[PDB]
């Protein structure tokens, strides 16, 4: 039941890191390149685990983790849609 | 900051170990524990999250041990199981630290190993030199530290006055017993005047048997 | 990517030169989740590189961490000599994660002659039941060393143990130990012992004898 998602992505607990432009996640118990302005120590409901794609402020963008680029804070995820 | 590292050698199967790390909060930081064979090789056993939410292991780690921390009682934990020739290791718990699953503060470290040798006290027997070996003024003698069990010996000479020119040699197993030796450069002005003993002291057995060297 | 492989095993720098140390790892999937660390001889391992070039806290600022790339190298140019320590690199990949094989680095000094004398058996050894000639090497530097061991001029290439050593913390050196075990009979069927140390500085064997003359 987490591996499927519909729209932006509240519910995806699942496992991908490789986001839509190939880079890769920054862990979500880690500060560095970026530090979580949202992490998880104050939505623990929300499954937020190394550095895979989670959304947890409901964002309409999609499902994104702490890009590891510098460059860019938060990128999403590929995905596709649950339920067809 | 500070961790203690608790442990000692097992022979037949699980050992229970545990680490009381204190000094920072433990609701912040995760838990890594590290194993280190003695052929210098590390491979990472384990690590839990903030609370037992999550816990991690190797490929040969699962299903064999088990991390879990008591954030009210600053201590961390760690039990073994099924192990093997090959699991003996030198342990260290650390703290994550520095982000990007790195490790911030390692603990004390634990030697732990499995051999079914038995434990035996350090038969320990003095190195005389011979009659022709005393020349220049500049002697050398030993302590034949030999069949030994399980490791560490401390072999300090004069209760630890003349560690001047101490050497341990690393045991090298010969049938299922480390052999150490030590090797002293006590000086001929005091060799046969004031006697060098050979603390010996083996944590195992719990023994001082200091042999004063017979010239 | 999952797993990581390390070159090269050991290396001997010496003061004020620059060193590498490559970590050959499967296309580095994330150049920035991949650690260093050092294992002084006889401690706890301390990070010193999280997350390529960013050091930790207390690091000499002669680290530095590259990795754009299945190659992930580190560049240690220092004066001081307190680096010499096993340092491991460390690719944070999650359950499969591995750590490096040691890059051991060694030192480098002028070679020096082993100190040698061979230590006839004490006589409660003997009485013990055995006889065990041991032949310390001492304050040499190079560590390539094969002793011959000479009994009554036959070599005794059996019952030969080879214990090295770390390398000294002081003076930057090596010690040797090789013992025989031999039994009482084979010891009072011979009279002579000889130990051959060979080493590359010296291209004449060092030997000195054993006779049982007195003890």
């Amino acid at each position: 039941e987490g591996n499927c998602a519909e729209g932006l992505g509240t519910n995806y607990r699942g496992h991908v890191n490789i986001t839509r432009s190939g880079i890769e996640c920054q862990l979500w118990r880690s500060r560095y390149p970026h530090k979580p302005e949202i992490n998880s120590t104050t939505h623990p409901g929300a499954d937020l685990q190394e550095n895979f794609c989670r959304n947890p402020d409901s964002s309409t963008t999609g499902p994104w983790c702490y890009t590891t680029d510098p460059t860019v804070r938060r990128q999403e995820c590929s995905i596709p849609v649950c339920g067809q | 900051l500070v961790e203690s590292g608790g442990g000692l050698v097992k022979p037949g199967g699980s050992l229970k170990l545990s680490c009381a790390a204190s000094g920072f909060t433990f609701s912040s930081y995760y838990m890594y524990w590290v194993r280190q064979t003695p052929e210098k090789r590390l491979e990472w056993v384990a690590t839990i999250s903030n609370g037992g939410i999550y816990t991690y292991y190797l490929d040969s780690v699962r299903g064999r041990f088990t991390i879990s921390r008591d954030n009210a009682k600053n201590i961390l934990y760690l039990q073994m199981s099924g192990l093997s020739s090959a699991d003996s290791a030198i342990y260290y718990c650390t703290r994550d630290g520095e982000r990007q699953g790195a490790m911030d503060y390692w603990g004390q470290g634990t030697s732990v190993t499995v051999s079914s040798a038995k434990t035996t006290p350090p038969s320990v027997y003095p190195l005389a030199p011979g009659s022709a070996a005393q020349t220049n003024s500049m002697v050398t003698l030993g302590c034949l530290v030999k069949g030994y069990f399980p490791e560490p010996v401390t072999v300090t000479w004069n209760s630890g006055s003349l560690s001047s020119g101490v050497h341990t040699f690393p045991a090298v197993l010969q049938s299922d017993l480390y052999t150490l030796s030590s090797s002293v450069t006590v000086p001929s002005s005091t060799w046969p005047s004031e006697t060098v003993t050979c603390n010996v002291a083996h944590p195992a057995s719990s023994t001082k048997v200091d042999k004063k060297i017979v010239p | 990517q999952i797993v990581l492989t390390q070159s090269p095993a050991i290396m001997s720098v010496s003061l004020g030169e620059r060193v590498t140390m490559t970590c050959i790892v499967s296309s580095s999937v994330s150049s920035t989740y991949l650690h260093w660390y050092q294992q002084k001889p006889g401690s706890s391992p301390k990070l010193w590189i999280y997350s390529s070039s960013n050091l930790a806290s207390g690091v000499p600022t002669r680290f530095s961490g590259s990795g754009s790339g299945t190659s992930h190298s580190l560049t240690i140019s220092s004066m001081e000599a307190e680096d010499a320590a096993a340092y491991y690199c460390q690719l944070y990949r999650r359950s499969p994660l591995t750590f490096g094989a040691g890059t051991k680095l060694e030192l480098k000094r002028a070679d020096a002659a082993p100190t040698v004398s061979i230590f006839p058996p004490s006589s409660e050894q003997l009485t013990s039941g055995g006889a065990s000639v041991v032949c310390f090497l001492n304050n040499f530097y190079p560590k390539d060393i094969n002793v011959k061991w000479k009994i009554d001029g036959s070599e005794r290439q059996n019952g030969v143990l080879n214990s090295w050593t770390d390398q000294d913390s002081k003076d930057s050196t090596y010690s040797m130990s090789s013992t025989l075990t031999l039994t009482k009979d084979e010891y009072e069927r011979h009279n002579s012992y000889t130990c051959e140390a060979t080493h590359k500085t010296s291209t004449s064997p060092i030997v000195k004898s054993f006779n049982r003359n007195e003890c």
